């Protein structure tokens, strides 16, 4: 019927070319057909495009070839676009639409053989025009139009059209040939040649790419195709300046291109000016030439022919650190990056000095730790660069004490990789004296703890490591290492010396399973004895505590639900209900509040726990409905939320159909066998009947997984601190904060909300920002949001709470993290 | 086989997103949204109060649509964009840029559909749009709540039962964010364009620009053909001069002329407006409280800032200094500082610290103006207020003027005076009207007066001029004419109008190049013959002379036989008839019918003497 109201619209106004471009505006821009009646839409629409305004038909032409694309492209449309096509040629857009029409209903979904593919591709082939009418479009037709694994001489003639703007889609429809196998030959690399002196734009960009791709097909079948493209590439590179597209491009083909036989008579001659057949730069004059958006691919080639050839470091390592003074906050990055991907079989006698200074001329919050990974991980010839990186590092370490871990993990790595080069360093570093033995540093000191890190993971493969040692120093390894293990390693010093928690839930679990027919007391009592069980065995064990939190809190639930069920109110008198009689009325919120962090703060849940859990929140929802009854005067709004409530139930038992004949007596099997009764009498033996069936229905057993929590951290981010009254005013905002990491959050994007809590009643919730959340640590991240704050003068610095929630699909909140107080901040 | 023909997608009259097509050239003009039609939703504010929260509930149980005096939306302002849909992306090869305004919506037919294309503009433009859009996504991205706003987009059946001027714009495709990707990845493909360069795109149609002066870099490219003076107008003022002004030396015998940027303000005065705006700035620091100025970022502004630097000589006394709050405020100052060379020829340009644009700015920064370009703890030093503060913003809902007007909303104390006309005055402060400020709402826009794009029309002597909008007719609200004056015929422009009014029938290229023949004579066409094999190579057939022509012309009986007796024929017999001559010769008996336009001769079987006629009778006209 969607043909219909089309057609009306069409034929109500029938104006030359407002009603059919209005029409045909809103359907394209309204909703996909999605049903089987798209044929009937696409025959009425085809039926009036032989008329005139050529622009209303081809746009009606581009609103069926979107509209088939939702699995509609069946082989009746394609027959009749075929034969519309074939007579359509009268306009030049036309052809063009007609042609990515037949893409669109040929392309997208046959993808076959038998006039799927191959058909269409000769229609279009012997669909050629004069002048730039359907050529760049009948190329892409072909090229995404594959015959069979054997149509490149049409392209091969055609490679010497008149518009240059063409040759563009030749290339584009040659690759798409060539990502899909086809064997191409090597005959076009000849061809290949006339492409690379175009006198144009956008086509030696792509020609650089071909020459690479015909290169790094097969380098057979002719020198030999061994360092001989190469040339050609860097050549073409060679211009950088006179386009900034066409030599990225380059750098990023020759990238892959080095994975040849790279003869070093053609790949030692390129890193100088003067050649050593390669006669040629590109190497030493594409750095400094334009923009560093070259130089960035240039460097990505050069370390991906670093990593694969274990030659040509030597001569290019200085090149790569002399690179550093750019003043460009992306070329330091990445140079740390290359160098630290370059980081084996290298040598650093004197370049280290241009290579370290980058941490002091800015902050560079997060270059500092690659710097500090790189640093950790190359190798040092002489002491002295050592005890330049350790006099930089405590300068470091003085003056931004804030990446202290940093630190004491890369002086590991150092000490690790090249021991002996510190030997001749031991009684330089510490202060000890022949004859003294005085002067003991402090303890707690940030700037010997590292030195004396060094010394002790360096005193591995060590001979005689104590044979220098001072008195403290034996005391302090004593000390360190017994109470760290993962910075401080084990040693062989003459003074110093040398699954039940499992179980033990099974018989938890089972023993609150089976042991269920007794006193209400005894179960309560039971109950709450295996809660404070599972509650310390949580805070005990650390990779057993997820689940043993889940069934803490779900022994919780049943406890709160037992103790209501056994509350005063049914012993006494109904209709009265004066006040604090019924614990229930405040334990169902509780109850549904613990079902919603049980379900959403959890990640690794099964289908099973889903569905208790739901049952679990339907026994809570008639709880909560029994207790409104109770002292509910109106009998009118008892139909309604008992209706509602019926309403819950239906939805499901729709949504949840299998695993029903599997739970046996249950709450909700009774309910559902019962509900075709209870739907014919009045809501007050209702109610009644799903009371005293409530009662003793059934204790469902949960079945245990590998579940984590979902907690956060109290980093140092404005955290709990003295009062440090920043200056502000009362106007505008006050200041900014950085909030604290997370840990097992099941993708915390668009899912963790950040609470303020002012000391006044109002409360703000600033939504979280996608851009900032870093997820290098998968199973662990972290949320460094900028917090705005601002209110009124306070007179005093009293307090000010900031926290950090969770987002539901219509809306709730889980506190997750301890309640961490923020800076004072009194404006 | 085709023609020009607009295909505009948009019906706003500041700016435009015209399409100028050609035969084998596919240009485009430059492209633009809306920019002033994110308003009727809740403004982006940080550290929201408690007085924009609690409101009026919606109406039929929506939950989405909250209402407090007007209809607003609480969810993303949702940004417009045209529909661009019943033209493919994939047939485009470049894009046109005017004064730094229209690339707010161009990140989005960068890397969505097509367009991968090259791309042509100037440096200034460029950056102060970069600037922009940098500007504006950082005013987006602070405290990015999420959309809840995509359920009164469809079901358009009941989008007319709200109050008017809510239902008055359709909703087609709005995209409502930059994800910060987009934006700095399509900036990568600027190439550097300077004025009246010849970058000869597509080897046949050449580009000039003009070179306007409104502001720094008003442009107007002039694409053209072999033979075509299709001429695009963006923006351009004939009053203030300084930023290199409007020269008419090249668009004399122009073709369309398609005229874009207007003033709509034909009241008012620019010297009154900004004497009664020195006037209302005196009075409100003489006595009350601070000054609020909401403005856009660099550009238009200077002007006002120049103003209010000059104005410093009058009542207005001292410590009045000057607030700018934009995150890129620095840049553009260092900006405004660089780009010297775009202004006047010898009046602003005197490079002797004297380019009386940027240079006045920092002149008197050493005695009275503190920048500080942001707002997160930099007034900790001094607050009380006795100043004037700017804040940039690309409309009413995004800058951080909305956290300031909840700040002093106080009347009678501060100032809401504007400085852009794109707004409107019930819709503006639909959200603030519970206030009882004076609302001075003092346009500041120098765009092509009726004043003087009358005067412009008379010195061009123009043909076949397009006119933007419907605005045929008189506005509303207004009691006068104001329109343009056509000769032939007033165009008209819609929302998906493709009106064709154009015909380049190939002119006149023919690739001369090394044309070296023979010259015939005769009256006034000197007629000769031509060569084949062109060999076309990029747009041109250079037909060069190297490796059949129709006969036309009476010949004279009289000429005939002399000729023949001459060459060496003799017994030859000719007769008249009614109109024509018949001839005959007694070698192979050759009879020979010559009438008006027409000619026959036959013969018996001979060949050298057939030839040998053939020949003689064809040296006697001239070859087509």
């Amino acid at each position: 019927p969607s043909k219909s109201a089309a057609l009306h619209i069409d034929l109500c106004k029938a104006t030359s070319p407002a009603d059919a471009l209005q029409y045909l505006l809103q359907f394209a821009r309204k909703p996909v057909e999605a049903e089987s009646v798209e044929g009937v839409v696409r025959i009425l629409l085809e039926h009036y495009y032989k008329e005139n305004d050529p622009s209303v038909r081809l746009k009606i032409a581009s609103l069926l070839g979107l509209l088939s694309k939702t699995a509609g492209f069946s082989p009746d449309c394609i027959m009749d676009d075929a034969i519309n096509i074939l007579q359509n040629e009268k306009s030049h857009q036309v052809l063009a639409q007609l042609l990515d029409t037949l893409l669109a209903i040929g392309t997208k979904l046959p993808e076959n053989q038998a006039i799927q593919m191959r058909l269409v591709d000769v229609a279009c082939k012997h669909l050629t025009d004069t002048s730039h009418g359907v050529r760049n479009k009948c190329l892409q037709l072909l090229g995404n139009l594959g015959s069979l694994e054997k149509v490149q001489k049409i392209i091969g003639d055609y490679f010497s059209d008149q518009d240059p703007r063409v040759r563009t889609a030749a290339i584009k429809a040659m690759l798409q040939l060539h990502e899909r196998g086809l064997k191409l030959h090597q005959t076009i690399y000849n061809q290949a040649c006339k492409l690379l002196s175009d006198d144009y734009e956008q086509v030696r960009s792509a020609a650089v790419q071909l020459i690479w791709v015909v290169s790094q097909l097969y380098p057979e079948s002719i020198m030999v195709s061994d360092g001989s493209w190469v040339v050609r590439v860097q050549a073409a590179k060679l211009l950088g300046s006179m386009e900034q597209v066409s030599s990225h491009f380059l750098e990023q083909t020759l990238d892959k291109k080095l994975m040849s036989d790279l003869r070093r008579k053609r790949t030692a001659h390129e890193r100088a000016k003067e050649l050593y057949s390669g006669a040629c730069g590109a190497f030493v004059h594409g750095l400094e030439d334009e923009m560093y958006e070259v130089r960035i691919a240039a460097v990505e080639a050069l370390c991906m022919l670093a990593q694969s050839s274990p030659s040509f470091a030597e001569k290019c390592l200085d090149f790569l650190v002399d690179m550093f003074n750019d003043e460009i906050e992306e070329v330091r990055l990445q140079s740390i990056h290359t160098m630290r991907k370059i980081s084996n079989n290298i040598t650093l006698r004197e370049d280290q000095l241009d290579t370290v200074l980058a941490v002091l001329e800015d902050s560079s919050r997060d270059i500092r730790e690659a710097l500090h990974e790189l640093l950790c991980c190359t190798n040092v010839s002489t002491k002295e660069g050592i005890h330049l990186a350790l006099v930089e590092l405590l300068k470091n370490l003085t003056k931004y004490p804030t990446d202290r871990d940093s630190i004491w993990k890369c002086l590991k790595f150092l000490g690790s990789r090249h021991p002996t080069l510190v030997l001749p360093l031991v009684p330089e570093l510490l202060s000890t004296h022949p004859f003294f033995d005085t002067a003991e540093p402090d303890m707690d000191d940030p700037a010997y703890i590292a030195v004396l890190v060094l010394i002790f993971n360096a005193a591995k493969t060590c001979p005689t490591m104590p044979a220098l040692f001072s008195d403290h120093t034996f005391r302090h390894y004593a000390y360190l290492r017994d109470s760290l293990s993962h910075l401080v390693p084990a040693l062989r010093l003459p003074g110093r010396k040398l699954d039940p928690s499992q179980q033990f839930l099974q018989q938890s679990l089972e023993r609150v399973y089976s042991l269920q027919h007794l006193d209400p007391q005894g179960a309560q009592e039971l109950l709450e004895f295996t809660i404070r069980d599972l509650q310390r065995l949580g805070e005990l064990q650390s990779e057993l505590a997820g689940v043993a939190d889940f069934s803490a809190t779900y022994l919780r639930c049943q406890l709160l639900l037992i103790k209501a069920l056994q509350e005063k109110l049914w012993n006494v008198a109904a209709p009265l209900y004066l006040k604090q009689s019924d614990l229930a009325s405040a334990a169902a919120k509780q109850i549904m509040e613990e079902t919603y962090k049980m379900e959403f703060m959890y990640s690794g849940v099964e289908n099973k726990q889903v569905v208790i859990i739901h049952h679990m929140r339907l026994q809570a929802k008639a709880l909560q409905l029994i207790v409104t009854a109770r002292t509910t005067r109106g009998l009118d709004p008892l139909f309604g939320m008992c209706e509602k409530f019926l309403q819950e139930v239906d939805f499901f038992q729709r949504y949840f159909i299998a695993d029903l004949p599997h739970l046996q007596d249950s709450f909700v099997d009774k309910l559902l066998d019962l509900m075709p009764r209870l739907m014919t009498s009045k809501p007050a033996e209702v109610v009644k009947i799903l009371q005293t069936m409530l009662r003793q229905s059934a204790f469902l057993h949960l079945p245990l997984p590998e579940q984590i929590h979902k907690a956060s951290a109290t980093i140092i981010e404005p955290a709990g601190e003295s009062d440090n009254p920043l200056r502000f005013t009362s106007g505008l905002v006050v200041a900014l904060d950085v909030d604290a990491t997370l840990e097992h959050v099941q993708d915390p994007q668009n899912t963790v909300k950040v609470q303020v809590l002012y000391p006044d009643g109002q409360a703000q919730m600033i939504h979280p920002k996608p851009a900032d959340f870093r997820n290098p640590g998968p199973g662990r991240h972290r949320l460094i949001t900028q917090v705005y704050l601002s209110h009124t003068a306070w007179t005093e610095a009293c307090q000010v709470e900031v926290r950090l929630l969770l987002a539901y699909n219509s809306s709730a909140r889980i506190p997750k993290c301890p309640w961490m107080e923020g800076g004072e901040m009194s404006p | 086989c085709l023609s020009g023909h607009p295909t505009l997608p948009c019906n706003v009259l500041k700016f435009k997103s015209t399409t100028i097509m050609l035969d084998c050239g596919l240009d485009m003009t430059s492209t633009l949204n809306f920019l002033p039609l994110p308003l009727v939703q809740s403004p982006r504010l940080s550290n929201l109060p408690g007085w924009s929260l609690k409101d009026g509930n919606a109406f039929l149980d929506k939950e989405l649509k909250e209402c407090s005096g007007h209809v607003f939306v609480d969810s993303v302002p949702e940004f417009c964009l045209p529909e661009t849909e019943l033209i493919d992306l994939s047939t485009v090869d470049v894009i046109l840029i005017s004064n730094y305004h229209c690339m707010m919506a161009l990140p989005y037919i960068t890397e969505h559909t097509g367009f991968t294309g090259t791309v042509y503009a100037t440096e200034p433009t460029v950056q102060i749009g970069r600037l922009l859009m940098e500007e504006l996504v950082n005013f987006i991205e602070r405290v990015p709540k999420a959309q809840s706003a995509s359920l009164w987009k469809n079901k358009d059946i009941q989008r007319l039962l709200p109050s008017p001027l809510k239902d008055a714009v359709e909703v087609s495709t709005w995209r409502r964010c930059y994800t910060m990707q987009e934006v700095n990845s399509a900036l990568s493909k600027i190439q550097l364009v300077g004025y009246s360069q010849k970058i000869e795109l597509f080897g046949a149609v050449q580009v000039t620009p003009l070179s306007s002066g409104y502001a720094l870099g008003s442009s107007n490219w002039i694409i053209q053909s072999h033979y075509e003076k299709v001429s695009y107008v963006s923006g351009s003022s004939l009053l203030t001069t300084h930023p290199q002004p409007m020269d008419q030396a090249s668009l004399k015998n122009s073709d369309v002329l398609v005229l874009t940027g207007l003033t709509q303000i034909p009241t008012a005065n620019p010297d009154g407006m900004v004497g009664e705006f020195c006037s209302n700035l005196a009075l409100t620091v003489r006595n009350g409280g601070n000054v609020l100025v909401p403005c856009y970022p660099s550009g238009v502004i200077y002007d006002l800032l120049e103003c209010l630097y000059q104005y410093i000589d009058s009542a207005g006394l001292s410590s009045v200094p000057l607030y700018f709050i934009s995150p890129v405020a620095n840049s553009s100052l260092e900006f405004s500082q660089i780009f010297a060379e775009w202004l006047c020829h010898n009046k602003q340009s005197k490079v002797y610290l004297p380019e009386p644009p940027f240079p006045h700015a920092e002149l008197i920064q050493t005695n009275k103006l503190k920048h500080y370009p942001s707002i997160h703890g930099d007034f900790s030093n001094d607050f009380r207020q006795p100043c004037v503060v700017f804040t940039g913003h690309p409309s009413l809902r995004f800058g951080d003027v909305v956290h300031f007007m909840e700040l002093w909303g106080k009347s009678s104390l501060n100032t809401v005076i504007f400085t852009e006309p794109d707004f409107s005055y019930l819709e503006a402060l639909a959200p603030y009207q519970p206030l009882a400020m004076k609302c001075i709402y003092c346009p500041i826009d120098t765009r092509l007066n009726f004043i003087q794009v009358s005067k412009l029309l008379k010195e061009v002597q123009p043909l076949h001029v397009v006119c933007p909008e419907q605005y045929t007719q008189p506005p509303p609200a207004q009691s006068h004419r104001m329109d343009l004056m056509i000769d032939c015929q007033p165009p008209a422009m819609s929302y998906r109008r493709a009106e064709v009014l154009a015909l380049p029938f190939k002119r006149r290229y023919e690739k001369i190049e090394i044309m070296p023949e023979l010259a015939d004579s005769l009256v006034p066409m000197e007629i000769k013959p031509g060569i084949s094999l062109a060999t076309v190579s990029a747009v041109l057939h250079t037909k060069d002379n190297k490796h059949k022509p129709l006969l036309s012309g009476s010949i004279p009986v009289e000429q005939f036989v002399q000729t023949l007796e001459k060459h060496g024929f003799s017994d030859i017999k000719v007769e008249d008839t009614a109109k024509g001559h018949i001839v005959l010769l007694q070698e192979a008996e050759t009879l020979i019918q010559i009438e008006e336009d027409s000619t026959h001769i036959i013969c018996d079987n001979d060949e050298m003497l057939r030839v040998r006629l053939r020949d003689l009778v064809l040296k006697f006209l001239q070859k087509f």
